[PDB]
């Protein structure tokens, strides 16, 4: 698993994988990493499969919650908490889950948010999370400019799962892409890692090592 | 079943008082009276024990004047042991607050937690309120000498000078009449003496029918609580008794 | 007199006035029959509107595939019992793999209600039951009331103008009991047990609510156009 | 279950509180109890009146051993006295020895009696005790001791005192009578001429409880080889006692 | 020393067409190197057509095949006898296994019926509620031996078009009826020719807007 | 006097406490809902105290869900806790099944707390509020319910609780038909609250909501209601 | 275990509890609160009757639930305080949980649930305090002004008084606050507050107190002396209307 | 229950064209002591239902402890427990099943495994297993421990399938449940040669047998057998 989110001018970029293994056996490649828990807020999931999807569904829940009772959005920074204080009341108890909480508000701006099964919380601008987060963090760190364009963030993103996938081994499948702006994320597509190899290979002269 | 014998203790009248803190008050009102007076130096209580005999050993009674902690003490008007009872409470808060920070409770906060416990017996529980009307003389190093006073319906008040008990209007009266903000701790004395003595039903104030105490202050305060033969020696010192 | 404050008081009689008065309540509710013969148990209820811009209250309740009941009363107590006997019902069908008995349910609610009629700060219920049931016994009518008497019959009726019906149902005891095999003589004779008992009104498809239980037929309930054959 | 959670004693409109003056009324109406502290020892004692004289009154102690050092009598409902000195024998160890290794003082004791009291006035579905104490102990700083304890929860320390029918007039004779250089036979004599005062029937040792908080008794501690632990200082006196100290008078 | 989990073995498999959908599973019940029983279905009818195995441990699936049914019970009970859709059931059983996330039902489920829009669905839940709809999925012994076949021959995986030099895939279709019939038995023929704890039966349940149907077939009993 | 039970039952069959809310209810503002196949229309009285109350803050109209929204009418205070609860059992829904609640299921989820009454399952005494739940649903469609503190809850086409219900009723029996539109149920909603209202009504006294299929549980701002207020206005003086 | 059922219906449908803890707010002093442009203002008579007491430690009637919001009570001054605390909790923990200081209504709400929760409970009388609350919202100059009574009910109030003679201060704001023109500076505001207590006041300046709540948690009390110069302005002034009038 | 003492070893059953057969040993091992014998563990419930219990012989006793209180349970106001409404073997089981699940799932099992055996009101024949886990199952043949490995490809013989039951009779699965009860004897440690056997049939009702010995076995072949290889005498 391979989950990874930045802020930049444009807004969020999100990207994640889609491969879930057990051990040595991929369980399955079309999994969603990406969990909307509102039109406004998504989420990553990184660590345990369950774990994540059960409880950021319950936080869509509790945020939906707050929305009826304050007549407001509620803020990244509140549904991370929430989430935040859930797992630190299961902690110890058996829980793994490393997520980023990612949002766009008027208050706050672009947000993301890394929460752990520990309970650390921990507000960011570039968050990479699960077994490859070493090799998008390296192409991310190498080529990160808070001054690109919503195509160009979205394919460095889209880049560094490829990366991620290609050298990880427990990462690949497919890429799930999102882009995060106040008014709400926007689906940017799932690109079957097989032949997004192929063509970043042709068109970027990259992965000389790999023949094809 | 047991719905025809519950006297309802907490609910409003009418007019929207408590029938049971106005009925507690009415007998406090019939007890001791009791006087603090703060000077500029010092705290003064002075109280007058109803409870009155030849033979009754005045050497280890204390019915009136009750220390809550090395700062602070108390002066009772009403049933004795309902106001043990709080005492107690009140002790055990204070050390719980200086086991915790490692200072001195502060007056006010120790005064609210027994007034916030009277306010509760007087919301929910279906029980009597304590029949008992406190007033603290404390010292601290914020407010310098404080007066409060506490009555059942679990209200807190802070005074210069005050009297629970029996007779408080003429006494408060008086007080307002004679007190003066610049004052010292001996004519605080002075003050609430003349003024038991001018508010007593008994014939003449005696060392017999009464508890004096002194907060005084070095950066140490000391509160003395007066023996027999120095309640005397000050009643004969200040004109009320001859000797 | 002095004696209808608790459940927990004895009258001098030897009365509870609070279950009467919730007997009484059953009776201004609305008019609910039941009859069956050896093969079927239907339950015919004229729900009341409130006005002509409201909705008809529900008056039969599924408590499971072989098992129903039709009320008559206060309709919260009504599906507080009908929760508890689809409770039972469910745990004899999860725990033992078997259909739970009518006479069974009977004892249960009538030792459900005796609890509510015996202590402190609890109120009896207040609503009748008619349950139709097809145990491995056959078919089964039981009336229960608030009280805690639960009675098995071939026929009865409960609220308003109920002794009209139930007059109907034991001149024409004879004749139901042996229709077997046929569904809707049988509700048509439901029909007319509680037209027995309408004054100022007319059975419309609306007002009118059936349910049906018996052998290869599970307990179903026929509202709106589906009562228009037998009107 | 217990659904009187409400208090059963209320401040009435004029301000008393009516269980605890029905319970002290009650008591006023029980046999006589007196107490007289003197300066070597303290005496309590009290009226053995028994329903039947098939009744054996040895069986019914009015007097009891609270601590070692510490005894009471009572006047007024009898099961509530054995009720409230099963009470504070417990509470004794469980407030005091338990924790401090040494039996509790005299003042601390009575303290916690009147606590229960003043509970069994204020809690839920509870009725004042209906009798009044006479504590009588002695502690290693505080000396000597008397206490009386009121259904109330009250206490309040006396030279000597009476409660029960005849408790005004044997509370007028011990002010008549009462010193401040008592030695404890003096105390005793007039404790016996207040309750001969105060009784009608036969005055004899069998007739009359009368225990005494003195000085250590070693023959009744049990053991011996503790030099630092001494004998108990309450006795009750015993049948022979009180009649020779009658016939002297 | 007391292990309060146990393997039945056995083998389960869904397969979503465009109008229908079929789960299917063998009938044979284990226990080490022992059998148990040669006809103990997993493959149930939970009503609403919906079709539930729970592979693995034998008294877990059971057990929450019960509890499913039960809330399938009480869903028609108290929603006016409303039918439970393919994914308020999925999100039911996602519950239901995350209940016990401290003690998991040792249990891979399975769902398959159809949808809102009347095409066919297929859910997965691994021990603790993780869910997800796929086209086709495979669980229990013989899964690691089925799946991979399924993605040759249900996805047309690494499969492109002859003579295009790999440059374009095959065309994905929707398998009729009876091809993902003939695709099941086979992957169930070669996983009893490969695995032990795979055989004696294969129970397939085919779920249609008409309902749900059954299709009995034997295997080998090695 | 207080030496009953609260749940003790009348000798005429009904509970004393229930029928007493009843009357606390009709002494509560007025609140008229009207269901149609375009929607549900739910207008209040806001009926403020004093001039200087600021008319925004009469919240009696509220949002169970994008697809349910609920009018109160008695002591709204009570109504509280019953908002909060229906809130909850919608998302709880949500979140145990993927789909919206239905309307019926919502309302009878909150019947279930009305007789949770007596002398920890209980509560000291039954609500003094009536609700009018609109809502819309796939399976009935659009609906309206009014849910009283007995328990007992009906669907009606047209309802209205409060002060001055009786007449409003009768207007509603009369005026309503089976073919009525949106705008049509916002104006005969106006009209009927201008009838029963102490004062004139206006935007600031009066507040007006809708619940539809696409756009969800919409209260209506002040302006729009006034410009409805606008053509009522027009339409009465042309009649 | 007491669960006596103390806050029922009457045949009416009136309950009375609540209705006599309003009577019992009424009993309580005079509280009022005015929002300006810019401002809001809380004043609160002060009970004239002794002289002895110590201005140093009697607990005033504005108390702060958090930096930036205020609540005054008119009521039972044991009841005030277990509401007081309540809000100060609840108000730390909504910083705690949301990482941002409550809203002025959200406060508001909690209170009101406190007292209605405590108006539907068995073996609990309602509170005998009806309360204004008033501050801004976080990153917000509007100024916020609630009212909460006994039976649970809160709303907002451009101007609003509580306590004894609350309707003539409320008819003297009724005819003096121009809702199109607020008091746009604080003295104008502190001044109308003023002026709404000396309809009842009657005594002298040190009987009212007055705090004033300005935008970023701007929370101050007045002291003596210059409600007093203040009093002092309203009085001359007063003379000089009494005076042209003539 | 986390460790049987006293264990029952293996029970055995079958279907036949008219019922069902059920057997077990009479034997209560106390670990590898043979300490107790004659004990049953067949346990008859009614006309219809007979419970076999492997395992711990104190949980044994407390199932049947359970049973006894189930008929009685079931006998309460109930005027029927004579005919429809009597104790089904179905009935017995799925409490039983449920029972054991409930105590796998509390860590505290019943160290057991049943063989429920009876006769339907409808005379279909009942026939399953549950175990500590909780573990449900049914066969045509069903058999507990040892059981499971020696006497389940013996009485498989004869009722591979469903189909075969219609054409097995009594005399063939007795024949078949006696000679599975001898190899059980041979080649188990545990076994005792007396046991108990009941048979459920639909006609002719529920016939128990106990006190039975293994017969006819063959040991002489025995004192052929010399040494472990190369010695001769
Ligand atoms: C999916 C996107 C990101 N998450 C993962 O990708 C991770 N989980 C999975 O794959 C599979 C999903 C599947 N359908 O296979 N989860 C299980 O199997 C379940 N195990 C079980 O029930 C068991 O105890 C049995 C032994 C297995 C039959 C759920 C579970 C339980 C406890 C855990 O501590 C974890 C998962 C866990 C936590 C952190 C990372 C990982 C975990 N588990 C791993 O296997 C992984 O390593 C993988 O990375
Ligand atoms: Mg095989
Ligand atoms: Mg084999």
């Amino acid at each position: 698993t391979t989950t990874l989110a930045f802020r930049f001018q444009g807004g969020i970029i999100v990207a994640v994988d889609s491969r879930a293994t057990a051990g040595n056996w991929v369980a399955s490649q079309t999994v969603k990493k990406v969990i909307e828990i509102n039109p406004f807020l998504l989420g990553t999931m990184a660590g345990g499969a369950a774990d994540c999807q059960f409880w950021e569904t319950w936080l869509g829940s509790q945020c939906r919650l707050h929305e009826l009772r304050e007549k407001e959005r509620i803020s990244v920074a509140a549904a991370s908490k929430i989430l935040s204080n859930l797992v630190y009341q299961y902690k110890g108890a058996g829980l793994s889950m490393g997520t980023m909480i990612c949002g766009y508000t008027r208050k706050e701006g672009p947000t993301i948010y890394y929460v752990d099964s520990d309970g650390t919380r921990l507000k960011g601008d570039i968050f990479c999370v699960g077994s490859g987060q070493t090799f998008a963090y390296g192409v991310l760190d190498s080529n990160y400019k808070w001054d690109l364009s919503v195509e160009d963030a979205l394919y460095l993103g889209k880049r560094s799962i490829l990366a991620a996938a290609h050298r990880d081994a427990y990462s690949g499948g497919s890429v799930n892409l999102y882009h995060v702006t106040e008014d709400g994320w926007i689906y940017h597509g799932n690109h079957d890692v097989g032949e997004l190899f192929w063509k970043v290979k042709e068109e970027e002269g990259s992965f000389n090592n790999v023949i094809g | 079943g047991s719905r025809r014998y519950d006297s309802r203790t907490t609910i409003f009248s009418p007019e929207g008082r408590l029938y049971q803190v106005e009925y507690a008050l009415e007998s406090i009102s019939h007890a001791g009276t009791a006087i603090g007076i703060m000077a500029s130096d010092g705290i003064v209580l002075a109280a007058e024990r109803k409870v009155t005999s030849t033979l009754l050993e005045q050497d280890t009674s204390t019915e009136k004047l009750y220390k809550l902690n090395d700062k602070i003490a108390v002066a009772v008007a009403g049933l004795t042991a309902d106001a043990e009872i709080l005492i107690n409470t009140a002790r055990i808060h204070a050390q719980n607050y200086l086991k915790t920070y490692n200072e001195d409770i502060p007056v006010e906060i120790l005064v609210r937690r027994l007034s916030d416990i009277k306010q509760g017996y007087t919301q929910h529980g279906g029980l009597r309120p304590f029949g008992v009307s406190f007033i603290y003389a404390g010292y601290d190093d914020r407010y310098g000498y404080q007066l409060y006073t506490s009555n059942p319906s679990g209200n807190y008040t802070g005074w210069k000078a005050i009297s629970v008990g029996a007779n408080t209007s003429a006494a408060q009266t008086l007080l307002q009449m004679d007190y003066k903000d610049d004052m010292k701790v001996d004519d605080a004395i002075e003050l609430a003496l003349k003024t038991l003595s001018k508010t007593t039903d008994s014939s003449a104030l005696t060392y017999d029918r009464l508890e004096f105490a002194t907060i005084r202050k070095d950066g140490e305060v000391y509160q003395k609580i007066f023996k027999p033969q120095e309640i005397k020696d000050i009643l004969v010192k200040t004109g009320i008794t001859k000797k | 007199n002095n004696y209808d404050g608790d459940t927990v008081t004895f009258s001098p009689t030897g009365r509870l006035f609070q279950v009467e008065y919730a007997l009484e309540a059953i009776k201004q509710g609305s008019v609910t029959v039941g009859l069956r013969s050896n093969t079927h148990a239907v339950l015919v209820a004229l729900k009341r509107n409130a006005d002509e811009l409201s909705s008809y209250q529900k008056k039969i309740i599924k408590c499971d595939e072989h098992m129903g009941l039709s009320l008559a009363g206060l309709a919260p107590d009504a599906r507080v019992l009908s929760n508890y006997l689809r409770q039972q019902c469910n745990y004899s069908s999860l725990v033992f793999n078997r259909k739970l008995a009518v006479e069974r349910a009977g004892h249960l609610l009538c030792d459900k209600a005796q609890k509510n009629t015996q202590s402190y700060g609890g109120r009896p219920y207040g609503v009748g039951l008619l349950i139709i049931g097809y145990d491995k016994s056959g078919a089964h009518l039981l009336e229960f009331q608030p009280s805690g008497n639960v009675t098995e019959l071939y026929g009865t009726a409960i609220g308003a103008r109920s002794q009209g019906a139930k007059t109907y149902l034991e001149r024409t005891l004879d004749t139901f009991i042996k229709i077997d095999g046929n569904p809707d003589e049988l509700i048509k004779a439901g029909v007319e047990a509680i037209s027995q008992s309408l004054r100022d009104e007319s059975l419309t498809v609306d007002n009118l609510s059936i349910a049906i239980v018996g052998k290869d037929t599970p307990f179903t309930i026929y509202d709106g156009e589906a009562v228009a054959k037998y009107i | 279950t217990d659904r009187y959670s409400f208090s059963l004693t209320t401040f009435s409109p004029s301000g008393k509180l009516g269980q605890i003056d029905y319970a002290l009324t009650a008591v006023k109406q029980g046999v006589t109890s007196l107490g007289i502290k003197a300066t070597n020892g303290v005496v309590i004692a009290t009226e053995k009146k028994s329903s039947s004289p098939l009744a054996m009154s040895e069986t019914l102690s009015k007097v009891s051993l609270l601590t070692p050092d510490i005894g009471a009598v009572y006047s007024g409902m009898g099961p509530d006295y054995r009720v409230l000195v099963d009470k504070s024998r417990k509470v004794a160890h469980t407030s005091y020895k338990r924790i401090y290794g040494e039996y509790p003082p005299t003042k601390l004791l009575v303290s916690e009696v009147a606590k229960i009291m003043q509970e069994a006035t204020q809690s839920g579905g509870v009725r004042p005790f209906g009798v009044s104490l006479l504590i009588a102990g002695h502690d290693e700083f505080n000396g000597f001791s008397l206490y009386q304890v009121d259904p109330s929860g009250s206490y309040f320390p006396w030279k000597a005192t009476a409660i029960g029918k005849g408790s005004v007039a044997a509370k007028t004779f011990l002010e008549k009578r009462w010193n401040d250089e008592l030695e404890l036979e003096d105390a005793i004599h007039i404790a016996l001429l207040t309750l001969k005062e105060s009784v009608e029937g036969e005055f004899n040792g069998d007739t009359i409880e009368l225990a005494i908080i003195g000085d250590e008794n070693p023959d009744l501690l049990g053991y011996t080889g503790i030099p630092t632990d001494k004998g108990p200082r309450f006795r009750k006196l015993t049948s022979q006692e009180i009649n020779d100290r009658l016939e002297a008078l | 020393q007391f292990n309060p989990y146990g393997d039945n073995g056995g083998t389960i498999l869904g397969i979503a067409g465009e109008d229908f959908a079929v789960l299917a599973g063998d009938t044979r019940n284990i226990t080490d190197y022992s059998i148990n029983s040669r006809y103990e279905p997993k493959v149930f009818d939970c009503g609403d057509n919906i079709v539930m195995s729970a592979n693995g441990f034998a008294a877990d699936g059971d057990a929450l095949v019960k509890r499913f049914k039960n809330s399938v019970k009480w869903y028609h009970f108290d929603h006016n006898d409303k039918k439970l859709s393919i994914n308020s059931a999925a999100r039911n059983i996602q519950h239901l296994l995350y209940g016990k996330r401290f003690f998991p039902y040792y249990v891979h489920t399975i769902i398959a019926g159809l949808d809102e829009d009347g095409k066919g669905a297929v859910y997965s839940f691994d021990p603790v509620g993780s869910y997800e709809r796929e086209q086709c999925r495979a669980g229990g012994a013989a899964a690691s031996l089925i799946m991979p076949f399924l993605d040759n021959q249900v996805n047309f995986k690494n499969q492109y078009e002859p003579g295009t030099n790999g440059k374009v895939k095959k065309p994905l279709k929707y398998l009729s009826v009876e091809e993902v019939i003939k695709l099941v038995r086979d992957s169930f023929t070669s996983a009893t020719e490969r695995h032990i704890q795979v055989g004696d039966g294969l129970e397939i349940l085919i779920v249609t807007k008409d309902g749900v149907r059954k299709e009995f077939y034997e295997l080998k009993r090695d | 006097e207080y030496d009953r039970g609260v749940s003790t039952f009348s000798p005429e069959g009904r509970l004393f406490q229930v029928e007493y809310s009843l009357e606390a209810i009709k002494l509560g503002s007025t609140a008229i809902g009207i269901a149609t196949k375009e929607g549900v229309v739910l207008g209040v009285e806001k009926r403020a105290t004093s001039p200087l109350l600021e008319s925004d803050s009469i919240e009696k109209i509220v949002e169970i869900d994008r697809h349910i929204g609920c009018a109160m009418s008695g002591l709204t205070a009570d109504a509280r806790s019953m908002i909060e609860h229906a809130r909850t059992a919608a998302v709880t829904h949500n979140l145990y099944y993927d789909e919206d609640i239905n309307v019926e299921s919502l309302t009878q989820s909150v019947c279930d707390l009305a007789l949770r009454f007596g002398e920890e399952r209980l509560m000291s005494r039954p609500f003094g509020v009536a609700l009018l739940i609109a809502g819309h649903d796939a399976d009935d469609g659009y609906q309206l319910f009014h849910a009283e503190p007995s328990g007992t809850f009906y669907r009606y086409n047209a309802k209205a609780i409060g002060s001055g219900s009786e007449g409003a009723q009768a207007e509603l029996l009369n005026e309503w038909h089976s073919s009525l539109t949106l705008k049509e149920a916002e104006l005969l909603v106006l009209k009927i609250l201008k009838q029963v209202m102490e004062e004139k009504l206006d935007e600031n006294n009066a507040q007006l909501s809708c619940i539809t299929k696409q756009d969800g549980f919409k209260i209506y701002d002040n302006e729009k209601t006034a410009e409805l207020i606008k053509e009522l206005k027009e339409k009465e003086a042309a009649e | 275990g007491y669960d006596r059922a103390l806050s029922i219906f009457s045949p009416d449908g009136h309950i009375f509890q609540v209705e006599y803890a309003l009577e019992a707010v009424k009993r309580g002093t005079c509280a009022v609160g005015v929002k300006g442009k810019n401002c809001v203002v809380l004043g609160c008579e002060r009970r004239s009757t002794l002289k002895l007491q110590d201005t140093r430690i009697t607990p005033s009637k504005v108390s702060k639930i958090d930096s930036h919001v205020v609540l005054s009570f008119s009521g039972l001054n044991a009841d005030s305080r277990i509401l007081i605390e309540k809000a100060r909790v609840e108000a730390q923990s909504h910083r705690l949980t949301l990482e941002d200081p409550v809203t002025v209504e959200y406060l508001t709400r909690y209170v009101a649930g406190v007292q209605q929760r405590y108006t539907q409970s068995g073996g609990v009388r309602p509170f005998g305090v009806s309360t204004l609350i008033a501050g801004f919202d976080p990153r917000d100059d509007e100024p916020k002004l609630y009212q909460t009574e006994p039976s649970g009910i809160y709303s907002s109030w451009s101007a609003q008084t509580i306590g004894r003679n609350s309707k003539t201060v409320r008819e003297f704001l009724e005819k003096n606050y121009d809702r199109k023109e607020p008091p746009a500076t604080v003295e104008e505001c502190v001044k109308l507050t003023v002026r709404s207590l000396l309809e009842v006041v009657q005594t002298g300046a040190k009987n009212i107190e007055i705090t004033v709540v300005k935008p970023d948690s701007d929370i101050v009390a007045l002291s003596s002396e210059e409600i007093n110069q203040y009093v002092t302005q309203i009085e001359q002034e007063k003379q000089e209307q009494q005076e042209q009038d003539k | 229950t986390q460790q049987p003492i006293v264990t029952g070893t293996s029970v055995i059953s079958m279907k036949y064209d008219n019922g069902v057969i059920i057997a077990a040993d009479n034997l209560g091992s106390y670990g590898s002591l043979l300490r107790f014998n004659g004990v049953e563990r067949l346990i008859p419930v009614g006309d219809n239902t007979v419970v076999g219990i492997s395992g711990d012989i104190s949980d044994m006793q407390h199932i049947e402890r359970l049973l006894k209180d189930l008929v009685t349970e079931n006998a309460y106001d109930n005027p029927l427990a004579d005919a429809e409404e009597a104790l089904e073997p179905s009935y017995i089981f799925e409490y039983l099943a449920t029972v054991m699940y409930q105590r796998r799932s509390k860590m505290n099992p019943l160290w057991n495994a049943i063989i429920v055996a009876g006769v339907q009101s409808n005379g279909d024949q009942f026939l399953r297993y549950v175990n500590l886990l909780g573990v449900t199952y049914s066969s045509p043949t069903l058999a507990t421990g040892f059981g499971a490995h020696m006497a389940n490809p013996l009485l498989r013989k004869v009722v591979d399938r469903e189909s075969d039951i219609p054409k097995t009779t009594v005399q063939v699965a007795e024949e078949a449940i006696v000679n599975a009860m001898r190899v059980l004897y041979y080649r188990d440690a545990r076994s005792s040669r007396n046991f108990s056997l009941a048979i459920i049939d639909k006609n002719t009702g529920l016939t128990f047998k106990k006190n039975l010995q293994v017969e006819n076995m063959k040991w002489d072949f025995a004192k052929d057998i010399k040494g472990y290889g190369t010695q001769k005498i």
